[PDB]
């Protein structure tokens, strides 16, 4: 009965399971889970920079200056934008916003605006500029989008309205304007005196015109009329010209793009909490060094890669085999 | 498994060998005990470390979903965007899940090869100075003290040194 | 010459071939073909529900009510829609259909309509409604799309035409209207009396107007004039308003979406046969439990996954090695 | 193949072994015949069953082409849709075709490993009570009747039991 | 000390490296690099057929006949088109080109045009046709796009302008037209006499109209006015009809598609060299039998497949192990 | 490596064996020298040739980027096109890079299996007419001249022919 040497292998108390091609649910001595499945349930600052929290406002409500959005009249640099699925405060005077999704897509690469008073209201000397609507009422009185100017008849006249701005701000500038489509003729006359009007906008590359449409529509926020808004990115050193015999909704401001970068609009009903992260999802923030996550496909920041998997566990050790 | 050693001719693992993946149990006049084989364990550790890095590094550029919006007159474009973002998502889920099943299979077989290889290394060195018991153990035909055991464990067992003694013992 | 035990492996008469990385055309003892390559060559009911067979009609011919499409005036729930590549019977009075592909895409999630008489013809008391065209002739006499109303002059007058419908049907409703662009002035006057006309449509979200275009065009189906059709999905409890001084082609009906679900339009010249399937392709129906098929990429129903492969055969047995 | 047994040192397969993938042919005074090894065959069968399920289940969400239409002023969008649906189609064709070639290679080598492993199991049990002929067969140094054969085939061959008889026979 | 036989394996002086899953930087006895990384840095003929080199002209400059593009008035069949990132010579009279990207996409499947004089200038007997602009000056004198006709007032009148062409050329034909949007009224009157004008175009499938917009715009190439161009592919045996009371920019020519095939527009600042290739990239031409390349994603011709990899080397031999 | 032969029990490669991948070095009274094993080398060569063709042929339809342009009011469509063309590019880069790492691993192990298999073929033929030295070499118990060597190298070594002589020599 001689001396012996035996060759063998490690076993421990591990109950870590992995799958293979030939066999599922294999117990191994060591394993590496490579899938992050948890998040903190909060909306957070991203690298110290807070999102822009729109609250009840839509992108349109913000940029037009819906008076219910006044907290947003001046905002600092943001890391992402939080918008609700169906914000209440958008076009308070009802209507439409041309190429609105394209504008929202622009916002994914913008991180700050400087709002510039490009066409000061006081300079419309031949027109009334105090026009508002019960649809945008403030403290029980008719009012209007803060960033826009409703030009109307003055002394029963509406001379040709012309305004011009040369973008000397040093960056591309977002400019919005509108055309009022009245409910009826009494409205067209009381507001603009003229009939058969138009609104013309021209830059070096854009030539866009509207003739207003008088037509009976269902009331929205109490109004049968509509304001159709449009926008352009005015290049540096380019000039925008407005010209109108009536129905023009003029911008008073332009939004100079003051910071560019990777950003985005996150759809959420939640509110910003006092927390910090490198990777934000609509469900909450992720803090992991794992290469994959399965939390949500729409993330912002420095994020793991998303997969639909319920589990991803790599075997590192060997099959954990019970003692003899 | 593929190489027949783990859960194979070596029937079970050793709870008492806590300092590596593969190794030895010896038994002589001086007593008995476990010891890890440092070289085979280190090689396996470096291999496995590289593998996990490689799987990870190969999926550092995968698809990322970008939030976009579409009007009610842009349903075809919306569905195209959806099908696309979904499509890449499904491709990467499959890639990650497959790569992991395939590499898990190979990892388990790699450990099995490493054990078989260590066994064969020892066997091919001891030659007929030992009985091959069939359970991963070798029974010596010559007394093999602690220092002799250490020569086996570091690959410097001296066959000629013990040839004469073993042959006599094997025969009487 | 002692007793013997030998270790060996199965061999049979199998000529099943597989490919591997190192070697092609390997004979194995057992194999599993995982690719369905066959279909029955027929168009079938899908889970007991027949497709909508358009025959010679286009989607537009159906929904406008081209008189050659009268079999389709009332149709039951469908599982898919069969349309020919180039159906003969579409816009019998020539013209165009705005956002027509978007409308066809809507049909992929609709499985039934209820056609609702939203604007009964008899209610246009101040206008003629019997107008038709030789282009839509029936039994040798001028006629018109069955679902639409051609409003014309009455007693040499065309007062402002206004119609309104509030969608109280309980579901979103598809509504189509048109504007007639005449060939010439004699046509504009004989039909509408007025010159300088417009067609206005408004809901809570849509404000769409047309001024008709008088212009010389090549004859299509005998006509130099054109009818340009547009559509909207009218939301529940929303109101659509029509208003016109001439050239309006009014709907008499709306199509309430009465069943929603996964569907689609299959392009085929074939006809429905008395057969049943879970998976329909344009070439014929598939009945298999195999995971893949290579029949056609455009399938409807519960289908295997499509691949371009000519073959997919998994080895299950071992290499089939000739006897010694 | 990779493990050297199938079409290897075991030169051919057996038509006469109809009830499993791997097994035995014995020859003694009582006569001869084939028998499948039930345990190795069952393990291989379970493994292969799992493999086919896994390949299939990993491609349960692949891309599906949706019929859409485009006007004559939407050629770029049409081509994008086409390139996309074609792209996923080509990805999944490649995935299915590759997975199958790779797994076929592994399947064939898996059977080869299983045969080699069964051979080694038998060898490592019979030890020097037999001659290893080199063709997959072992020639016994002691008479091995039907019941002895069955102990080999179920892994309970008693080496000590036959040690003395074989050694004498091996030497004279 | 008996005779010996030893089993062993090849080793050589190879320093070829490969990567594997378990180990990087492995020296092997033989290896196959499957990635082409080189190109000749030149733009070349593709299978003996030279590209169309636009030089400083844009696609629009070419097709309208910007006088700075006169070398392109007749061009032979091409294999690809070379266009600069920002060509100087496009719309010399400023404006816009509707569906311009869609037109460029059409060019990817066209390899030759035959320019056909569909509406000879001399046939406009009731209008002046010699109109040009300093914006398109040639040798110090006002001129105009060579392919287009600027119809203006004759004898202080502009009668209704009507031109018609039936495509009997045997292939689909690209036709371009424009509408002039003047800066002011003095311009509208001096050029066209009429006010309240329109431009109508009609085929069997297209009905497109414009009313010109008089509006103050920043000067581009010295001009506040704009010309808005549109295009159509006129089917075989179809007729296009033009009709206008003013502001029409008529084509004199049509471009019959005379050769179809795989082509494309390559963006490059370079010039064609006297060389030949089967595979062109914007960086230079590739000549390889390797299956992959990493040169540039946008290639034309019979090309390897593109990947981002820095290296792709397959092991063919074994591990190259130092002697004992 | 996986099969334990290359950089394994056969410690190094042979610079002097220039005409194939695997083979022999013999040493007898007539002298010594190298020779490739033509059959094992040819089989490996055919296998490797097929492998490279298969990897290549499986990526003959991959994605191709088509140049398209987009206006400044078509940024979403442009980004969709970009994400799509980028997405397929990343998928194919991953596919090519992964396939190559995985197949390189298998190739290196394939050569290792081929060497081990050739060794075992020779071993299982020579049986106990030789000493297994443990370094890839066998030492003969009977004189083995050039013609005898050639029978080993082509698989027709006659064990019965030398059985009697070796056994006597092994024992004295
Ligand atoms: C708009 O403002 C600019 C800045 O003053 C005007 O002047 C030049 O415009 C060029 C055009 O790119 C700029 O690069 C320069 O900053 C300016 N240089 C000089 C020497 O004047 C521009 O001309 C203005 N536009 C109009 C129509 O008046
Ligand atoms: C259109 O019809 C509805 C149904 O009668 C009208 O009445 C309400 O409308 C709300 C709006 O969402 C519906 O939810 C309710 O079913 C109705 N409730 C009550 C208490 O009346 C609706 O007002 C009509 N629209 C117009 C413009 O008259
Ligand atoms: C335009 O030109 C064609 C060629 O002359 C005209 O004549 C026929 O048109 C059909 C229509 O597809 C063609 O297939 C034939 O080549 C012609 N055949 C005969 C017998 O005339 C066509 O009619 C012309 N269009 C108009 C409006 O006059
Ligand atoms: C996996 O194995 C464990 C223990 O070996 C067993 O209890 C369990 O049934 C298995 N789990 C699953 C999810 O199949
Ligand atoms: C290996 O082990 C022996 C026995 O303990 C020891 O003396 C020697 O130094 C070691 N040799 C090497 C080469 O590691
Ligand atoms: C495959 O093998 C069979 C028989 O072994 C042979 O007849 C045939 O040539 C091969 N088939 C193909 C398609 O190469
Ligand atoms: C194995 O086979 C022997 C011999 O026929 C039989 O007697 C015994 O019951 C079996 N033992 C086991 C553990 O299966
Ligand atoms: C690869 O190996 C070589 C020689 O074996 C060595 O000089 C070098 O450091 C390694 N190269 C890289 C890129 O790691
Ligand atoms: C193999 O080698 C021997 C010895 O040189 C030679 O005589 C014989 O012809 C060869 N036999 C075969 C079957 O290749």
């Amino acid at each position: 009965p001689g001396d012996q040497i035996c060759i063998g292998y490690h076993a421990n108390n591990s109950t870590e399971k992995v799958d293979t091609i030939l066999e599922r649910n294999v117990t191994v001595t060591h394993a590496k889970d490579i899938l992050e499945k948890t998040h903190n349930g909060k909306l957070c600052k991203l690298n110290g920079i807070p999102p822009l929290e729109l609250g009840d406002c839509s992108i349109a409500g913000w940029l037009l200056g819906n008076p219910e959005c006044d907290r947003l009249l001046s905002v600092p640099e943001w890391s992402y934008i939080m918008e609700k699925e169906n914000p209440r405060d958008g076009l308070c005077y009802p209507g439409s916003f041309n190429d609105y999704e394209e504008l929202k897509h622009l916002l994914s690469s913008v991180k700050h605006f400087e709002k510039v008073k490009i066409l000061p209201k006081d300079r419309w000397t031949q027109h009334t500029t105090t026009g508002g609507s019960r649809a945008c009422a403030v403290s029980g009185n008719p009012s209007f989008f803060r960033n826009m100017v409703w030009l109307t008849e003055k002394g029963s006249n509406y001379p040709v309205a012309k305004g011009s701005y040369n973008n000397t701000s040093g960056e591309q500038m977002l400019i919005i304007w509108g055309v009022h489509h009245p409910n009826d003729e009494t409205e067209q006359r009381t507001l603009y005196q003229n009939v058969g009007t138009y609104v013309s906008v021209g830059t070096s590359t854009l030539n866009k015109r509207s003739t207003p449409e008088i037509a009976t529509r269902p009331k929205v926020n109490g109004q049968g009329g509509r304001m159709e808004f449009s926008w352009t990115l005015l290049d540096m050193w380019d000039t925008i010209n407005f010209e109108s015999t009536g129905n023009l909704i003029a911008p008073e401001y332009g939004f100079k793009i003051s910071k560019r970068g990777s950003s985005g609009i996150m759809k959420t009903e939640g509110t910003l909490e006092n927390c910090e992260t490198k990777c934000q999802t609509p469900l909450g923030a992720i803090n992991t060094t794992l290469p994959f996550h399965n939390v949500h496909p729409l993330t912002i920041g420095e994020c793991p890669k998303y997969v639909k998997s319920e589990k991803l566990v790599l075997a590192t050790g060997l099959r954990n085999v019970p003692q003899i | 498994g593929l190489f027949g050693a783990i859960a194979g001719f070596i029937e079970g693992g050793w709870q008492g060998m806590v300092d590596g993946w593969y190794g030895y149990h010896h038994s002589n006049d001086q007593g008995s005990g476990y010891a890890a084989d440092k070289e085979s364990t280190q090689k396996a550790f470096d291999g496995i470390t590289n593998k996990v890095n490689s799987v990870i590094e190969k999926m550092n550029t995968q698809f990322e979903a970008v939030g976009k919006e579409f009007s009610n007159l842009e349903r075809r474009l919306e569905n195209l965007n959806k099908k696309m973002e979904d499509g890449f998502l499904d491709v990467w889920t499959y890639n990650a899940e497959l790569l992991v099943l395939m590499e898990n299979e190979h990892t388990l077989d790699f450990h099995d090869s490493n054990v078989k290889n260590l066994y064969d290394k020892v066997r091919m060195q001891l030659r007929d100075n030992v009985k091959e018991l069939g359970n991963g153990c070798f029974e010596f035909y010559h007394k093999c003290d602690d220092e002799c055991m250490n020569s086996v464990k570091n690959g410097t067992y001296d066959y000629p040194k013990y040839e004469e003694e073993s042959k006599l013992n094997r025969n009487e």
